[PDB]
């Protein structure tokens, strides 16, 4: 089924332009967080900090210079505290982006450069691939994922007993369309007949509860027929 | 003229509703508020109840797929 | 693991001055510090409600366990919720809750009530008991549990034969190990410790702030009213200036330490959302991420301000 998968990927890629254009708040939060911090630093320059006036010039002009120093110290200490708080909050903010750069390096390595088997690291679904797109101070990754859909209900039995030897399914589940027993791949329904090829025979039919009797077909014997 | 007490405090201007919907403006303590037309405060609904049908012998197998290109920024 | 911490708000004016209008007038000359302190504590407080929604609000639908609860012989009574108890907290969850049990410093309430944080856990633990790993990758698809376990054995390299064939022993071993879990915590060793350290860290944090309200900071007295009345107006403001600056620093140190502590909790609430996806909603092939051994499954339980996974 190649064409369906191709259009489903192609249309889904189309919606991203509109949905992104309904989104980038996490990236714009950083631009805003930085602006507020720089202006708080500029506005603190325009704060008295327990001094007669913010302007240093006027303080020098309207006060005697030897006596003026203690008032000047009041402004410098306040501004050094203001800068020190800027640097300290910026060091704490840097380690939030370093944590995010580390998850982006990891998502690039384990999703763009390979297929992750980790659950919900690369999209909600089973990851198929992932594509990197640059964004202004970050990365947007268009995680592609396979989402199971359209479920159907069937009766399941743990082992199938033929000739008194339990037969367990090598890869898959044993499922029944009400009357006929079949071995299916687990994440997509593909009913298939039960033959020794898809079945591993271990044990006898008296130890597992739920074994259902049926016929596990023999492939070699009919060609002999 | 609409007054109502919640653990967070007294909400004035909003009428408590016994209907349940998702959280638009999260007031606090499990109560969320939105704009009906007046401003209505309600208890948030965690989601829609589904009871998976557990049974000793029943399985459900997914019969089609979807390919979803989600985006993480 | 610790998911969240107490969301607190401080009123700068009541704390720095407190029933002293003359102090409030002097405080404005200092600046916009109150605005940034409220912005800082408000961001810590909204994060504390995304830390608790990323960890447990994974499931879109509140799934429900069946009325009849026979699941292959594995007994989940200790984990699945029972109606008689507080909320509908399950028996292990009840023990964890009982075990762990001003001056402007307000303590806002968490948005999601423990009745809900606990109902989220019932959905997570009721479709991991019916559907399997399917609920977290799409529509939840039912699989009988003594069969989900055989698929989870196949992922440790052991065949399905080793479960159905030895099913009753495996079940008794699971039921008994589940039983000792309550006693291991309830034998009273300091197991909860990590969550209780968070409460103790927060309560001590507020106590230092409240007990610094009693510090001269080099001024004549700790009482603004006495200083205001017992000093002349120019003299009072200069001595008062030390009191306001010291209290602004003590409030500033609370927020800087609180943002560093919130980062540690955001780290533990991002490790519990990698363990509520990889371990609660799938089987993890990473080593020692989810138990010493080959992970077969994992079960979420809610404790005061954090999560216990068994």
């Amino acid at each position: 089924n190649q064409k369906l998968i191709a259009n489903q990927f192609n249309s889904a890629i189309g919606k991203i332009q509109d949905s992104l254009s309904s989104a980038l708040g996490k990236l714009q939060d950083v631009v805003n967080h930085n602006a507020q911090a720089l202006n708080t630093l500029v506005k603190q320059l325009s704060s008295k900090f327990g001094a007669i006036s913010s302007v240093l010039n006027d303080i020098f002009s309207r006060l005697d210079p030897p006596e003026a120093e203690v008032q000047i110290d009041r402004l410098i200490t306040g501004r050094l505290q203001s800068l020190q708080t800027y640097v300290t909050q910026q060091l704490i903010r840097a380690a939030e982006i370093r944590a995010s750069a580390n998850l982006a390096a990891t998502k690039m390595s384990e999703c763009v450069l390979g297929q992750s088997k980790r659950v919900d690291f690369c999209g909600k679904g089973y990851h198929l691939m992932s594509f990197p797109q640059s964004a202004p101070h970050g990365v947007v990754f268009l995680h592609v994922t396979y989402v199971p859909a359209q479920e159907k209900n069937f009766t399941t039995a743990p082992a199938i007993c033929h000739d008194g030897k339990a037969h367990f399914p090598r890869e898959g589940v044993f499922v029944s369309n009400g009357t006929h027993w079949f071995v299916t791949q687990r994440n997509f329904y593909e009913p298939q007949i039960i033959t020794t090829d898809n079945t591993f025979v271990s044990g006898n039919c008296d130890v597992v509860i739920g074994i259902v009797n049926n016929t596990v077909y023999d492939p070699l014997q009919p060609e002999l027929d | 003229s609409n007054v109502f007490q919640t653990r967070a405090g007294c909400l004035i201007g909003a009428e408590y509703v016994n209907n349940s919907y998702e959280c638009d403006i999260p007031i606090g303590a499990g109560i969320c508020a939105s704009y009906q037309q007046s401003i209505i405060a309600y208890t948030m609904s965690l989601g829609a109840e589904n009871s998976v049908a557990y049974s000793n012998n029943s399985i459900a197998i997914p019969t089609n797929f979807t390919i979803s290109v989600t985006t993480e920024i | 693991l610790p998911v969240s911490m107490t969301k607190t708000s401080v009123d700068c004016t009541m704390y720095i001055c407190g029933d002293s209008t003359e102090c409030s007038n002097l405080l404005l000359q200092y600046g916009s510090f109150c605005t940034q302190l409220k912005r800082a504590l408000t961001g810590i407080a909204v994060e504390q409600d995304k830390n608790t929604q990323e960890v447990f609000a994974q499931v879109k639908q509140i799934y429900k366990t069946p009325p009849i609860k026979y699941f292959g012989g594995f007994n989940f009574s200790q984990i699945l919720p029972d109606p008689s108890k507080p909320s509908k907290r399950s028996p292990i969850e009840d023990l964890l809750f009982n075990k762990v049990t001003f001056k402007g410093l307000t303590v806002l309430p968490p948005l999601l009530t423990d009745e809900m944080i606990a109902q989220y856990t019932s959905a997570l633990l009721a479709g991991t008991i019916t559907s399997g790993w399917t609920f977290g990758a799409g529509p939840a698809l039912q699989i009988p549990f003594p069969m989900q376990m055989a698929y989870r054995f196949n992922g440790i390299g052991v065949t399905q034969n080793v479960l159905y064939e030895n099913q009753k022993l495996i079940a008794n071993q699971f039921n008994s190990a589940i039983g000792k879990i309550q006693d291991s915590l309830s034998s009273t060793p300091s197991a909860l410790g990590k969550l209780q350290d968070v409460v103790n860290h927060n309560a001590q944090a507020l106590n230092t702030l409240v007990k610094q309200l009693s510090s001269k900071f080099g001024a004549i007295s700790s009482v603004l009213n006495d200083i205001f009345s017992r000093l002349d107006p120019p003299e009072a403001e200069v001595q008062i200036d030390r009191l306001i600056t010291g209290r602004l620093q003590s409030l500033q140190t609370y927020v800087t330490q609180q943002l560093i502590r919130a980062a540690e909790i955001r780290a533990s609430a991002n490790l519990a959302a990698t363990k509520m996806s990889e371990c609660v909603l799938g089987q993890s092939k990473r080593v020692d991420f989810c138990g010493k051994g080959y992970h077969l499954m994992s079960f979420p339980q809610s404790a005061p301000h954090g999560v216990v996974f068994l």
